[PDB]
């Protein structure tokens, strides 16, 4: 009957966790903003527990697909834009984000969603997913921390969880810069043509087009060549990721979740791979040959150990792609 | 929530606790100075970006930081140290560039380090005002040297910005310094420095400019004497303007004495014979002292110096003496219009600026001219107005009021059409400026009638299309005159509507409506913004580079205009630019304009159609949180009235089939809708098919419907009568003084002659057959042109 | 200042009129009249608020 | 039209703008006038056709070379190259259905019957 304010009184009088499971399934069927928080002001006034009653309604409709991870093909797949459901999942986010003491959870399950769009390549609603977090998500969760008069170091969960967010954060940039330098690439100034017969002012405003073409050519390669060391930093800060590598937690003192352990190290051998082949196509197109034939030192390194992530038929094909860059050398 | 010390402190050793290496903790040391430089922790903050620093030294964002802490300590050559290590790692930062050439400045103006970076700084952001006003500090310290670079300089920029205050400003202290008068003059007297007469600081600069020049050649009887005492009562008289606008009381009693003093001092020169262009000043002059000096009363009432019933009747004298100065005659010189044509165009302003105040001050007393003149046009009246001007300051005989003639006051009343020309003068001076538009269209709003909107519009905009084809374009070039009537129509209702809200507590002696000078904004900062972006677009006086951002501004609140999908409008506002387009359309001989006024007319009572179907359902109205029109609670439409404007809708929808020259049609909707309206439109409808019938040899055939045609229209101009007797309340809703009617009935029934008075055939029993099918008011689609050549408008407007 | 007791009752018993189902709108009006009633009165005035609702 | 449209521009003393405009209108008056003479001499059947007596057509064509002087008759600007931009919208002749009177006033109808 759309009887909204009455709903959350009448919730209260029910036992705690049946309260939280039925307010959070009333609230998963509200889309509009502005009665979004008119119903965590009800929820709040009635005496509920908005913070477990929100981070429900996001483990719900995080839980609502139960998509088998797709075992991809080879193929690089267009980036699959993102859907309906897509969206519902990043609109989820914005319950936790109007309280600022649940930056925390926040954050956890924005990270949990993250990782599912990774796997699936959704690179667009992974990053949509990350701006719904505010700038300040982090500072906020270590202010909060130091307010509670914890002389302890913060619950290794939130710390893992603020660890793989900044690793997400890696990531993305990286996939931006290299799309970035990418499109750049592919778009050179292109060499005026002198048609076989040209007259004497043809011929003049051929040279004009000519060194127009040199000075557009000559900015281009400057661009190139900035965005090549920018994509190039923002890879290695990736394959080289300080305190134990990409995606790994530091604190072992947790809960195990199997679940997300799982995600991390499949994620792990979807990225790491792709971003190392990523940098050789940079490098390789850019012609740092010798800085090609050094990922096979990164790779096999004991430091970060890469080469555990790739398969047997990846490492092959790495082989095959830096042996490509010796030819280059040895015509050099 | 401030993050505290502690909070942050605790977040950091908790963070580099986790940290499994020393450059893993220094890593983290950029985030931790942003949180120290958020709690204000400077010193903590410079730790921990130099320990970031220490482990990532091309970071040129940590640098930047670390400059903008020393900055913030006072320690400017560490940080013009930082930023340009900064600068150094990324170029692209030119706000760097110009942020180091200010500090250098700052710190010492002699470092031949200044120079560099101010020259740098003028190639990233050329016709910088800063980058200006970092030139003037170097060239300034460089004595005769830096002085002709300086003046190289002005010129330079003044060339880039000839409207810069300050730039020219300068220009006229650089020639005073060297004791250059003259050229000082030249440069006051430049045409192209009329634009800065807005100015202030300009104003009284052109002044003290003037009265220096004036005392350094007393005893020479020059002609540049005469014109430059001219230019000085000029500029006078618009300190007094913008002191009475952006100053206080104090200060405009001091700006007008000045003015008083200064006119005294030419009364001298100007014998009341000499038709010399000083002479024709100085009496538009005293129009505008004694404008300003009823305006000055009226804002000491405002500030409640002085109870508003004490100052009404003497500062309406004072706009009594100010309305009837005389017109400038214009002989026309052929060769020169830029002088002349000037004095005409402020005489037009005051006269109306003062006439319309009159009409306001009077609150509709009709001896209330006559009893002022009695009272206040004599020598004791000009003491009491001395009084309340200076109060002791200036004697009878020290001030110009106090030895002026106001005994010869003629008693006239304004007259309405002649404010109306005087209006369409005015607007020339004001350019187009919509607090003086606003202003006109409030004063003729509370003398409840029509502003002249579409003359004044033709005026200002005379490039643009009355209308357009393409309502449903958002786009800026498809703006047409009706678009910005209907602007201005809104932006006076609602103007209109703020003043009943704060008046409802005033005193009844305050006037409805205040002097322009001294008057509040009537429109809102975005009805501004619009309204400057369309005028900079069609007068093609926008800033170079701006055009992209004004088109944008346009076209949003254009759609809102057009009431396009979403539009936001409050009902009440689309009713009056129904009504405002209907009563402007209806008044115009010319078949064209009549036409275009009733299609956008019917286009607005389209769209508030589906908006009174919700009001009706009792749904609420969907109110922008930014509305261009703002949203009046105590005009939103009752129940009651939504029949009576469904009834106006499908009279206007009629009219409109009338002018479009299908009168069969409009007789069906006038006949559906029963109304005094409807019966009036088609008596006219009738005595007209009876005129174009009145030809000297009718066949018989043709004397039979013109009989039916003046019976139909005794019918229906008969029913209007018994209406009318039985609620006499009628007369306030037809369109004609219930008089002519009764003229039009009396001359029907003497060219339908005595014979005919007994046999009435029962005026409505046997039209009962035709069905329900919906007349959609189809608006034709643009088929393309297939002349069919074979029916001539039978429609003249005779 | 002044006088509710004849025209209210009138308008509202004609948007009642109007409604698809006027019983079933009666009982829906009451839900947020009940649930006040039991908002503004403490849990020691229950016979107050049971006379409240027998009023609504 | 054109020759009205010159008429209504005719006041005994134009800013240089209205006096090209007055000049534009005469040339296009003198253009279809050529036209009709041209087509006349072509196919006299056409003086049928047409609503006014052919000597009428000639005392007009003869007045605008009067008005537009002796000064410009060596200067054709091609009457008819630079209009071939608006395809096909059907141009519906709407006759107005009948909507509520909507009084704006701001267009004095210009057209008075001299």
């Amino acid at each position: 009957e759309k009887q909204i304010e009455l709903i959350a009184f009448y919730v209260s009088h029910l036992p705690q966790e049946l309260a939280i499971s039925q307010y959070a399934v009333f609230l998963e069927n509200i889309t509009d903003p502005d009665q979004r928080q008119r119903c965590l002001e009800l929820a709040k006034e009635a005496g509920l527990d908005v913070a477990s009653i929100t981070k429900t309604v996001v483990e719900n409709t995080r839980k609502k697909d139960a998509g088998e991870f797709a075992h991809h093909d080879f193929a690089p797949a267009l980036d699959s834009g993102t859907s309906e459901e897509d969206r519902a999942k990043i609109d989820v986010i914005d319950w936790l984000v109007f309280d600022p003491a649940q930056r925390a959870e926040a954050l956890k399950q924005s990270n949990a969603i993250m990782r599912k769009f990774l796997a699936s390549k959704k690179h667009e609603a992974a990053k949509e997913v990350f701006a719904k977090i505010p700038q300040d998500s982090i500072a906020e969760i270590y202010s909060q921390w130091e307010e509670q008069a914890m002389d302890s170091a913060l619950p290794a969960e939130d710390d893992n969880a603020i660890r793989e967010h900044l690793c997400i954060r890696a990531y993305l940039e990286s996939h931006e810069a290299f799309n970035e330098w990418f499109k750049h690439i592919n778009s050179p100034p292109q060499k005026p043509t002198l048609v076989g017969q040209a007259s004497f002012t043809e011929k003049v405003a051929h040279e004009h087009k000519e060194k127009k073409y040199e000075m557009d050519f000559g900015i281009w390669k400057g661009h190139l060549d900035a965005l090549t060391s920018d994509v190039k930093e923002k890879i290695y800060n990736v394959l080289l990721f300080v305190d134990g590598g990409w995606m790994v937690d530091v604190r072992e003192d947790t809960e195990e979740d199997p679940e997300r352990s799982h995600q991390m190290v499949l994620l792990r051998r979807l990225c790491l791979p792709m971003m190392c082949f990523l940098l050789h196509t940079v490098l390789h197109n850019t012609k740092q040959y010798k800085d090609c034939l050094r990922l096979a030192d990164i790779v096999s390194s004991e430091n970060q150990k890469l080469y555990t992530v790739f398969s047997k038929t990846e490492m092959r094909n790495l082989l095959q792609k830096l042996r490509e860059s010796s030819l280059m050398l040895l015509d050099l | 929530m401030r993050r505290s010390k502690a909070e942050i402190q605790r977040y950091v050793e908790n963070a580099q606790n986790s940290a499994s290496s020393p450059r893993e903790k220094s890593m983290k040391g950029f985030l931790f100075a942003r949180l120290y430089y958020e709690a204000k922790e400077y010193e903590l903050a410079k730790r921990s970006v130099s320990s970031y620093i220490s482990v990532q030294e091309r970071d040129p964002k940590a640098h930047r930081f670390l400059g903008q802490l020393f900055e913030i300590e006072g320690n400017v050559e560490k940080a013009v140290g930082c930023y340009k290590r900064s600068l150094e790692l990324n170029p692209t930062q030119k706000d760097l560039t110009l942020r180091i050439a200010e500090l250098i400045c700052t710190l010492n103006i002699k470092d031949g380090r200044a120079e560099y970076w101010v020259e740098r700084a003028s190639k990233l952001f050329p016709g910088s005002p800063e980058i200006y006003r970092l030139k003037e500090q170097l060239l300034s310290s460089q004595g005769e040297a830096g002085w002709n670079q300086l003046f190289d300089l002005i010129q330079a920029e003044l060339f880039a910005r000839p409207n810069d205050v300050y730039v020219n400003l300068k220009l006229v202290d650089l020639f005073l310094s060297n004791q250059r008068l003259e050229e000082a003059v030249l440069h006051c007297l430049k045409p192209e420095r009329r634009a800065l007469r807005t100015d202030i600081e300009w104003c009284s600069c052109v002044v003290r400019v003037f009265k220096e020049y004036l005392a350094s050649k007393q005893g020479q009887k020059n002609t540049n004497m005469r014109m430059i005492t001219k230019e000085l009562l000029l500029a006078q008289c618009d300190v007094v303007f913008l002191t009475l606008s952006k100053k206080d009381v104090q200060k405009s009693k001091e700006a007008l004495e000045r003015f008083d003093q200064a006119l005294l001092s030419v009364k001298q020169s100007v014998s009341g014979t000499d038709a010399s262009d000083l002479s024709v000043t100085f009496y538009e002059m005293r129009g505008h002292y004694y404008m300003h000096a009823g305006t000055l009363l009226l804002k000491m009432a405002q500030s409640c110096e002085v109870q508003w019933k004490a100052l009404i009747e003497p500062a309406a004298l004072c706009y009594l003496l100010a309305y009837q100065v005389p017109k400038p005659k214009s002989k026309p010189v052929k060769g020169d219009d830029n002088g002349q044509g000037f004095l005409e165009e402020l005489a037009f302003d005051r006269q109306s600026k003062s006439g319309h105040l009159l009409l306001t001050l009077s609150h509709g007393k009709q001896n209330f001219i006559s009893e002022i003149i009695e009272t206040f046009a004599n020598q004791c009246g000009q003491s009491i107005l001395l009084k309340f001007l200076f109060e002791d300051n200036l004697s009878m005989q020290d001030s110009f009021m106090g030895s002026d003639d106001i005994s010869y006051v003629e008693n006239r009343v304004p007259d309405l059409s002649e404010l109306s020309q005087h209006d369409n003068g005015s607007l020339r001076i004001h350019n187009g400026d919509l607090q003086h538009l606003t202003w006109l269209g409030l004063q003729w709003h509370f003398l409840s009638t029509l502003p002249p909107l579409r003359k004044w519009l033709k005026q200002i905009f005379p490039r643009v299309p009355q209308e357009t084809s393409r309502l449903e374009s958002n786009i800026p070039e498809s703006i047409c005159l009706l678009d910005l009537e209907v602007f201005l129509l809104a932006v006076v209702q609602t103007s209109y509507l703020q003043l009943q809200d704060n008046n409802t507590t005033a005193d009844p002696n305050r006037p409805r409506c205040l002097p322009l000078p001294i008057c509040k904004q009537l429109f809102t900062d975005r009805q501004r913004s619009w309204w400057d972006a369309v005028y900079s677009l069609i007068t093609k006086k926008a800033l170079p580079g701006t055009s992209a951002k004004l088109r944008s501004v346009i076209q949003h609140d254009l759609t809102t205009l057009r009431a396009q999908e979403k539009h936001g409008l409050q009902p009440a506002v689309l009713v009056n630019w129904a009504r405002g387009l209907h009563k402007t359309g209806y008044s115009l001989n010319s078949f064209y304009d009549q036409k275009e006024y009733m299609g956008r007319c019917v286009h607005y009572w389209k769209k508030l159609l589906p908006l009174l179907d919700l009001v009706k359902q009792k749904k609420s109205i969907p109110e922008p949180v930014d509305p261009l029109f703002k949203h009046f609670h105590n005009k939103d439409i009752k129940v009651s009235e939504v029949k009576d404007l469904e009834d106006e809708a499908c009279i206007a929808f009629a009219t409109l089939d009338l002018v479009d020259g299908k009168t069969e049609d409009a007789i069906i909707a006038f006949e559906s809708v029963k109304n005094v309206v409807a019966y009036w439109n088609l008596a006219l409808i009738y005595q007209r098919k009876a005129e174009e019938i009145e030809n000297d040899c009718l066949p018989a055939e043709e004397q039979e419907e013109f009989q039916e045609c003046l019976l139909k229209c005794k019918g229906f101009l008969k029913m209007i009568c018994d209406e009318y007797s039985a609620y006499p309340s009628i007369a306030t809703s037809l369109p004609v003084p219930v008089e002519t009617v009764f003229e039009m009935l009396d001359s029907v029934k003497q060219s339908l002659g005595e014979a005919m008075d007994d046999h009435s055939p029962a005026f409505m029993e046997n039209h009962s057959v035709l069905t329900t099918s919906a007349i959609k008011h189809s608006t034709p689609s643009p088929t393309k042109l297939t002349i069919s050549p074979s029916k001539s408008a039978r429609f003249s407007p005779k | 200042l002044d006088s509710p007791s004849f025209t209210e009752d009138i308008t509202l018993s004609a948007v009642m009129l109007q409604e698809e189902d006027p019983g079933e709108a009666a009982t829906m009006s009451m839900y947020p009249d009940f649930l006040k009633s039991f908002l503004e009165h403490p849990s020691s005035a229950v016979f107050e608020l049971i006379e409240q609702y027998e009023a609504t």
